[PDB]
RNA sequence: CCGGCCGGGAACUCAAAGGAGACUGCCAGUGAUAAACUGGAGGAAGGUGGGGAUGACGUCAAGUCAUCAUGGCCCUUACGACCAGGGCUACACACGUGCUACAAUGGCGCAUACAAAGAGAAGCGACCUCGCGAGAGCAAGCGGACCUCAUAAAGUGCGUCGUAGUCCGGAUUGGAGUCUGCAACUCGACUCCAUGAAGUCGGAAUCGCUAGUAAUCGUGGAUCAGAAUGCCACGGUGAAUAC
């Protein structure tokens, strides 16, 4: 019945489920035009299903929980080339050819005793 | 227009115009418009007399630039005739809440001079 | 640490559990709005009488094993020296070397 | 004690000292160790003397320091 | 570096027009890391130059872009008791995010009233061949054949 | 209708209690609902290095708390009988709330 | 009563136990046919994938006799011990590490999205009422994936301020207060009203940073009755450049 995709991207989590049907998306019970807003979280959610031309074939239902709004927004751009890799198979090649597969591991890291905020030393005078 | 000492800015908001009065800032002026029946955005040059003459009167109810600065320097002299801690301070132009004058304190102190 | 000063520490325990564990109505309970009359004068007046040992306000909480004043740690009970030398060895359970 | 629901404050040995005091007027000047007492206006016409760390130092009470806490009035550290 | 050479990263393209020359533009005037203002200001400067001159908004910028590339920068070397500038020919990679490094700093002492109208302005003046960009860019262009003899 | 939760420093050991109770649960005959994994507590302590200066240098340390839960749901007469003091293992709490 | 709210399901995000994975493993070329190097496929990850812990023989007779122990030397009706007050916060000046700004990619007002990590028993403290506010009163819940801290902020939408020492800036000062605490003057934090300083991008010189980095925005914890712009830790937005 349906297919799924999780995405992972910088702390946020998604789950996305994808229906056949008309072009329709509705994420955290919210229309894709008012839960993100910012033009560059809700083109990275459709660039996936652009690349494919699907776009007006695809109905999603899509919960996010955590992260912030590009990390919510690339997640999702994850979870939606991870769905649209289970119901069908002979994609793989092209969608990988434009990322959109790679987890991206890119984490905040640690403080560290003696650096002032992650890396940056405090300024250092000799006398 | 025309208040207790003198209101020379028009062309600005009546909320901040009256700001310009030495015992009104801007907790006070948004009372006194409301109280007055004025709004605030409306400006002072656009307020007919029949709005400036209540103006007038509603800030004899605060102690205002005629009579405050006689009261704080009144307050102060009090301080500095007793010879209690805060009139010391006073006399000699240092710090009177109790902080660093090792270092810092050129706001009391007075331009750095060797 | 300075053995006067670890007796200090214990003097002022044994007159805290003694007084402020059962005489701290005059501060606590006689303060609210009550009776306004004198006997709120009488406990404000009355709570000075009690020996200058305070439950909080007199006690410094200094280390188990040498008394050293600043460092501690109230989880331990130890200064932060001591607890690198009841140490990685192995005296406090589950207390390994943190790599996150 | 700094705050209306607890009210003004002032030490038992100098309370009762003052009410000794007043009993029978102005006398010899009161010695005092207590500079966090405020300042009761029984006490207006004496010359109580504050220690302000090294000796006591008389400060002559009037209606004016009514508000103010003892030690005010002894400066404790020197400067040229 | 000294030992490891290394590519560049991948700039995703803006959201309006798709084109990663624009995409770069809204990263260099960034300021604090905060691309939602950042390119709140381009396209509003962007919007007002196609009205004012010229056709498209795409096509716009690339014509302003052409009067503010330097072909020839000097590169100082020290020899003795002073330095030569020696001028040397700058790859095309540099070339573009070097003149629109340009137009922003320019766009940033111009006496308009916000960022979006400064912009617009200077966009507009380099194709015309006016403003402070192009007044850079001559310089650079002016030094080297000064020290032309030094190459 | 009674939850057993066990903490414990190290998840070797803790495994060793939990692992007995659902036998012993089993030895009931049925009806366990199987330890369930609850989020580890970590505190963090950082302690400095020097009995002096040199405040830069500092270590870091850390205290895990591993923790279980079985939720017994039928209370048989001769599981409340034989659910105390069989743990064999030192070092391990037990908290029962009827 | 569209509140996971209720039966209910073990799929999904997640929690925590155990495994699989990445090894120049495979292909082409260069290479003294070798070590290896440059690329190509697959892969979530490609050449020690990112970070941390880990610091050889030794140098500075570097620091600590004030964490502690200890060789000597010394005071031992004292250089030991107890207590009240004061000082460690003093100020013609100089240096170091930081916070706030000097504004329009901002100030203020209204409305409204999205976090992670962490703490709690003489402790965290909802709800409701009161107070312009710090906060006060009664006061549930929780030694805790449920109860509290705890409304995240930069952002987004609308409105005004039009380049002024300004609706920028917040020091200083007068008055009025709240909370700990025997006790707030010396010398606490915070709140209300008024005042509004220097500051309009900083001389010589000099510091940090190569990617989720710098920059920027907020939350937590240790210490702690009260008292950080410091210290330690978490996440959101997120660069330019390496010839
Ligand atoms: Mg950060
Ligand atoms: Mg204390
Ligand atoms: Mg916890
Ligand atoms: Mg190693
Ligand atoms: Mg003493
Ligand atoms: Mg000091
Ligand atoms: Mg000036
Ligand atoms: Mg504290």
């Amino acid at each position: 019945n349906q297919y799924y995709g999780t995405g992972r991207r910088k702390s946020s989590a998604a789950r996305v489920f994808i229906k056949p049907g008309n072009g329709k998306i509705v994420i955290n019970q919210r229309s894709l035009e008012q839960y993100f807003g910012r033009e560059t979280a809700r083109m990275v959610v459709r660039q996936p299903l652009e690349l494919v031309d699907m776009v007006e074939k695809l109905d999603l239902y899509i919960t996010v929980k955590g992260g912030g709004i590009s990390g919510q927004a690339g997640a999702i751009r994850h979870g939606i080339t991870r769905a649209l890799m289970e119901y069908d198979e002979s994609l793989r090649s092209e969608l990988r050819k434009a990322g959109f597969v790679t987890r991206d591991a890119r984490q905040v890291e640690r403080k560290k005793v003696g650096l002032r905020k992650a890396r940056r030393r405090p300024q250092f005078s000799k006398r | 227009a025309r208040i207790a000492g003198i209101n020379i800015p028009d062309h600005k908001h009546a909320v901040i115009a009256l700001t310009s009065i030495y015992g009104v800032g801007k907790t006070r002026s948004k009372a006194i418009l409301a109280a007055a029946g004025i709004a605030e955005d409306v400006k002072i040059s656009e307020l007919s007399e029949g709005q400036i003459d209540t103006l007038r009167d509603e800030v004899a109810k605060f102690v205002v630039e005629g009579d405050l600065r006689r009261e704080i320097s009144m307050s102060i002299k009090r301080l500095m005739d007793l010879g209690c801690y805060r009139g010391l301070r006073h006399r000699r132009g240092l710090p009177v809440r109790g902080q660093r004058t090792k270092t810092n304190a050129r706001t009391r102190k007075g331009p750095r001079k060797p | 640490a300075k053995q006067s000063m670890k007796a200090r520490e214990v003097k002022r325990v044994a007159l805290a559990d003694k007084y402020f564990a059962k005489r701290a109505e005059l501060k606590a309970i006689i303060s609210d709005v009550n009776a306004s009359d004198e006997d709120r004068w009488n406990a404000v007046l009355k709570l000075q009488t009690l020996p200058r040992d305070s439950s909080p306000s007199r006690q410094r909480n200094r280390c188990r094993q040498t008394g050293r004043p600043h460092g501690f740690l109230r989880k331990f009970g130890l200064s932060r020296i001591k607890v690198r030398e009841a140490a990685m060895r192995g005296e406090i359970p589950g207390l390994k070397k943190a790599s996150w | 004690m700094r705050s209306l629901k607890k009210g003004p404050f002032i030490d038992l040995h100098l309370l009762k000292k003052v009410e000794k005091a007043v009993e029978s007027g102005d006398k010899k000047p009161l010695r005092t160790w207590s500079r966090r007492s405020t300042i009761f206006p029984n006490m207006i016409g004496l010359t109580i003397a504050v220690h302000n760390g090294r000796q006591h130092v008389p400060v002559f009470v009037t209606d004016e320091m009514v508000g103010h806490k003892l030690g005010e009035f002894a400066p404790t550290r020197t400067y040229r | 570096p000294r030992r490891r050479v290394i590519g560049q990263r991948k700039i995703l393209p803006d959201p309006k027009f798709g084109s990663e020359l624009l995409a770069k533009f809204v990263n260099i005037l960034m300021v604090d890391g905060k691309k939602s203002t950042a390119e709140s200001i381009v396209y509003s400067a962007l919007e007002t130059l196609a009205q004012r001159s010229g056709k498209s908004e795409l096509e716009a910028f690339e014509v302003a872009l052409e009067n503010v590339r330097p072909t020839v920068e000097v590169k100082s070397r020290r020899v003795g008791g002073s330095t030569y500038q020696v001028p040397v020919e700058v790859r095309p990679v540099r070339r573009n995010a070097l003149a629109m490094r340009w137009i922003v700093e320019a766009a940033r002492k111009r006496g308009d009233k916000s960022m979006a109208l400064r912009l617009a302005n200077e966009l507009s003046d380099a194709a015309e061949n006016k403003g402070t960009a192009v007044k850079k860019r001559e310089d650079v262009h002016r030094m080297a054949e000064a020290n032309k003899a030094f190459a | 209708r009674i939850r057993i939760r066990l903490k414990a420093f190290d998840h070797r050991l803790i495994d060793q209690a939990t692992a007995e109770i659902v036998e012993t649960a089993k030895r009931t005959g049925a009806q366990v609902r199987g330890p369930i994994p609850l989020p580890t507590r970590k505190e963090r302590f950082t302690v400095l290095i020097s009995p002096h200066v040199n405040k830069d240098a500092r270590d870091q340390y850390e205290i895990r708390t591993h923790l279980r839960l079985v939720d017994i749901v039928e209370p048989t007469e001769k599981t409340v009988d034989a659910l105390m003091r069989l743990d064999l293992a030192a070092g391990v709490d037990v908290q029962i709330s009827l």
